[PDB]
Formats: C-alpha cells, structure tokens, sequence
C-alpha cells in the first residue's frame, strides 16, 4: 500500500549534528508534503514543520526554526530531516507523516519513527 | 497559539463497555466559510506510530472500524467508542489544525481491565 | 493617442485598452446626468434608438450584458457612467448596500489556501474583517508555499476572484472578468486590479483584498492561454 520507511536509530552526543530519512512508497511523492513531528518520551506530541517536496519550500514551527532543517530528494523519493546542535531537550523520538493540502495538516499516513538519544 | 486539554490522562474500561474522551481547545476550531471544525483524533497503540482515526471531528479515515464516532464543534470536541474490544487499548491524541501551529492534546490513555 | 469610450478604435479590442473604459474609472462619483445630453454627440438614428431603449440604471447594466457589440457595450457602460454615478461608486463606501452584498459573497466562498490554512489573514479578512491590512510580501512569505508550482491550485483561487470581482464591478467589468475567465489570462487581471486598489483605499477590507489579488497574479506558475473570441 503506502508506505513510509526511516532511518535506523541514532545515538549522538552533545553538540553534534544527526540527519533522518524518510523514503515513500505506493503514492506520488510530490502531490502530498512531509510533515516531521516530535514526540517525546512522555505523552507529549509537537509538530516541527512541513515541507512540499514540489516547492522545496519549507514552514517550520517556531519553537522548532533554529533546531531542524528538512530537505527533500524527489528522485529517490525521500525527505530528510536534520538536527543540530544537539542537547537534553533533542533527545526524543522522531516521527515522518504524510499530509494533503485538501484536508488541512491532517497525517493519514505515519512513518515507523526514529529514536534520536542524546 | 492554541492548546489543547484532553480531560483523562488514563482511563479504565471493561471489554465491551462505552467509552467518552474529550479534547478541549482554547480558540474555537470552526471556520465558517467551509463549516468544518479543524480537528483529528489519533490513536497509538503500545510502541507504535500513530494511526489517523478521525478527521475534520466528524469523519473518520477509511477503514477505521464503525465503532469510533468523533463529534463536536467550537472548541468542545469528543470521541466516542461503542464496545470496546481488547486491541483499542491504546493512547488516543487529538490535534487542532486551524491555526499555527498544529498543536496537540495531552493525550488520554484508554487501559483494559 | 487616447481612447474615446463612444468611439473605440479596433486595434484598442485588448482587456488592457477596454479596462480604461470602466465606468467607475471615469471617475464621475456625482451630476448624474439626463439621457439624452449625455447621447447629443452621436448619431441622429444611434440617439433614437438609445431613447428607444427606455434606459435607467436598474436595468442597464442588464441591457450591456445583453448585446454582443463589444462597442455598444463600451457606450453604453459610458452612459452608466454618466447616467448612474451612485450605483457605480456605490461599492466603495465601507457601508454600502452593494458593499454588504460583496461582504456576504465574500464571506460565503472558500478560497483553497483558506481551506487549507484557516488562519491566514487573507481568510481572516474575507470571513471576520479581520488582519485586512497587509502587504503583498506578507502574503508572498506565507503563501508562497501555498501556490507556487501549483496550477490547479492557484487557478481554482483564481475563479473565485474572479467572481468576487465579478459583483465588485458590473457591466463592462463583468464582460472582462468572464473574457479572463475563458482565456486563462490571468495576469490580465492586473489591467482590472491596478485601476482598483487606489479607489479602494477608504475601505479596507477591499484594499486587503485586491492586495492578496497582487500576490497571487505573482506566483511561479505556469499557465496556458486559450483562444480569444473578439
Ligand atoms: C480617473 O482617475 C484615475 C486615477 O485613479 C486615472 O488613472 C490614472 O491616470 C494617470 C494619467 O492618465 C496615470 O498616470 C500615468 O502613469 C504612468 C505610469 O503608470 C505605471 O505605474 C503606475 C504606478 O505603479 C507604481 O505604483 C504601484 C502601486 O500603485 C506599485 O505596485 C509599483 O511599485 C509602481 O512603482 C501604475 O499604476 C500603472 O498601472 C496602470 O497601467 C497598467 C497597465 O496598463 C494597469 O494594469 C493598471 O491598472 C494601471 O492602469 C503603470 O504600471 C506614466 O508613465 C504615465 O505617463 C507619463 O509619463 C511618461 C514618461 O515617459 C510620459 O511619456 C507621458 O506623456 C506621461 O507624462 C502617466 O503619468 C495613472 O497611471 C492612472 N492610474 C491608474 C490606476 O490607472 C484615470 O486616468 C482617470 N480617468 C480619466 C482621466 O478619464
Ligand atoms: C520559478 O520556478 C522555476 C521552476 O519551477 C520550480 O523549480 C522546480 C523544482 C519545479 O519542480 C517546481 O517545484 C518549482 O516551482 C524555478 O527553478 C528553476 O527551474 C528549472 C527548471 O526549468 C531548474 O532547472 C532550475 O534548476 C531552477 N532554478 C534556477 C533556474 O535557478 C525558479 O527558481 C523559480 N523562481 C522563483 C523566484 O521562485
């Protein structure tokens, strides 16, 4: 059907820089754009940003401008997130979902997520 | 920005008995021009990445079982689920998609006993 | 040279060249005038049919919607001009019958980018009457992840402009925006828009409004122009 795969999970110290990936399958990769969340190890779920693949253009949330920065490879079909500067806070796990511009910031579609550890 | 209050951290429920959780938000959710309230209910089960269970508060995504009904408007929003089975024990969020940015609730824990 | 309204030159047939023809651009907000003084410069069998006509300003932009001479069209939105100052600036007085009707069209259609972004100020200002001001660079960084690169979007906003726009300014304005409409001409909207904004200036929420048409117009977006008619 449709699926999102990412990246294995990553331990980092302090102070370095991790990068996320997030491959599509069963649907075309530039109609529907990828939408990065934060999910803590407590029940707490924060949304980082979006980005259209076809635009390459990006919209983060606030809290978030300074800490992330996602990229995308159409070719591979493929959307990259990336962490720098990693401290206490940053140590949470990372989850891909897939979002369509007809039904507002809503993820049907989640990828396996990511446990980035710092 | 918007938060979202959900009103049972956890709850606990016997197989087959009816279940009500809420998702409270600050700012209302309703936009009027479309009459859809921005609103998403989410369920994640132990372990496991959230799946979609209802979106715009009232539809829910293909192949979410009939047994979960989500209503509301405003800022006052409820899902509801009708006999509860064994495999729904899970950790049920909701999220506001109307202003920036997407914000979540608490999240309300729906243990078996 | 310059462009008579009564008597139109055929290589002036183009949306920029009719635009100037627009009867709030003659800018005559008062004296509204008597039929036949306002035809004395014409011919003796044109005048007599004019008259012919029974005229008035309920029923004339009813009567230009009718013909198929884009010149009868443009002379007789010149005797709207002249003939019914009122109704034709009646739009821009922030509380104004014709401005409540544009308020509830306004209101009642759903742009997709404020389907899809709620609480956006464009949105905000088209629903509530809210955020109205702000500028087209504003409304570039938000949007522009929006639009650019997509055509279906930004030409279904585009219609709805179009319609919005289409009770905004009736008559020869009507008969441009539903040419645009079929070409898929859209920058040509601009020859519409740019005579708008600085008659609009009392009214905010329609500054804001042709303000948001400035941003979208510049959009990276291709698109493909369909045949003309004239
Ligand atoms: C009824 O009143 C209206 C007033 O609302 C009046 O309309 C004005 O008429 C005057 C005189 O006829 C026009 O003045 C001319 O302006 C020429 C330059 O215009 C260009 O730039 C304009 C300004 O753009 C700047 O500002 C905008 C915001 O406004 C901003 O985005 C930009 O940053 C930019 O810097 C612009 O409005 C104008 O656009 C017109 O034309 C386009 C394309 O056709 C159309 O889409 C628009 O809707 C608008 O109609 C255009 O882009 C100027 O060059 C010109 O010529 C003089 O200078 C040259 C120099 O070589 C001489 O050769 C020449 O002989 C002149 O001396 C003249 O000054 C003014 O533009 C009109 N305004 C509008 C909005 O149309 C009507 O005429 C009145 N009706 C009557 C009298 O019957
Ligand atoms: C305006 O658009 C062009 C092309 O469209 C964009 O780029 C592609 C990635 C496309 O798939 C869409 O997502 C975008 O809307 C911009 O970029 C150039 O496009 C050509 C293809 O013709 C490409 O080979 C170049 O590498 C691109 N970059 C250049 C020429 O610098 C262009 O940059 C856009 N302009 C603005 C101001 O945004």
């Amino acid at each position: 059907e449709v699926q999102l795969q990412q990246s294995g999970p990553e331990l980092v110290k302090p102070g370095a820089s991790v990068k996320v990936s997030c491959k599509a399958s069963g649907y075309s990769f530039t109609d529907y754009n990828m939408c990065w969340v934060k999910q803590s190890h407590g029940k707490s779920l924060e949304w980082i940003g979006y980005i259209d693949p076809y635009n390459g253009l990006t919209s983060y949330n606030p809290k978030f401008k300074g800490k992330a920065t996602l990229t995308v490879d159409k070719s591979s079909s493929t959307a990259f997130m990336h962490l720098n500067s990693l401290t206490s806070e940053d140590s949470a796990v990372y989850y891909c979902a897939r979002n369509y511009y007809g039904r507002s910031y809503a993820m049907d579609y989640w990828g396996q997520g990511t446990s980035v550890t710092v | 920005d918007i938060v979202m209050t959900q009103a049972a951290s956890s709850l606990a429920v016997s197989v087959g008995e009816k279940v009500t959780m809420s998702c409270k938000s600050s700012q209302s959710l309703l936009y009027s021009s479309n009459q859809k309230n921005y609103l998403a209910w989410y369920q994640q089960k132990p372990g496991q990445s959230p799946k979609l269970l209802i979106y715009w508060a009232s539809t829910r995504e293909s192949g979410v079982p009939d047994r979960f009904t989500g209503s509301g408007s405003g800022t006052d929003f409820t899902l509801t689920i009708s006999s509860v089975k064994a495999e729904d024990l899970a950790v049920y969020y909701c999220q506001q998609y109307y202003s920036f940015p997407p914000t979540f609730g608490g999240g309300t824990k729906l243990e078996i006993k | 040279t310059s462009i008579n309204c009564k008597n139109i030159q055929s290589t002036q047939l183009t949306i920029e060249h009719l635009s100037k023809c627009m009867a709030f651009y003659q800018n005559k907000t008062s004296s509204p005038v008597v039929i036949n003084e306002i035809i004395s410069d014409a011919s003796v069998d044109e005048q007599e049919l004019i008259k012919s006509l029974n005229l008035n300003c309920n029923v004339i932009d009813r009567f230009i919607s009718e013909s198929s001479v884009i010149e009868t069209q443009v002379y007789y939105e010149y005797i709207k001009s002249q003939l019914c100052p009122l109704q034709v600036h009646d739009i821009f007085t922030i509380n104004s019958a014709s401005n409540i009707q544009w308020k509830a069209l306004a209101r009642s259609f759903t742009l997709g980018v404020c389907n899809t972004n709620p609480h956006k100020h464009i949105c905000r200002c088209l629903e509530s009457m809210q955020m109205c001001t702000s500028t087209k660079t504003d409304h570039a960084r938000e949007m522009s992840i929006y639009y650019d690169g997509h055509p279906d979007r930004f030409e279904h906003d585009m219609k709805i402009i179009l319609n919005i726009m289409r009770y905004i300014v009736p008559g020869l304005g009507r008969v441009l925006l539903d040419q645009i409409k079929q070409t898929k001409d859209y920058q040509a909207l601009r020859h519409i828009q740019g005579k708008l904004s600085p008659k609009s200036q009392s009214n905010l929420q329609l500054k804001g409004f042709l303000e948001f048409v400035d941003f979208i117009l510049g959009a990276n977006v291709t698109i493909e122009k369909t045949p003309q008619t004239l």
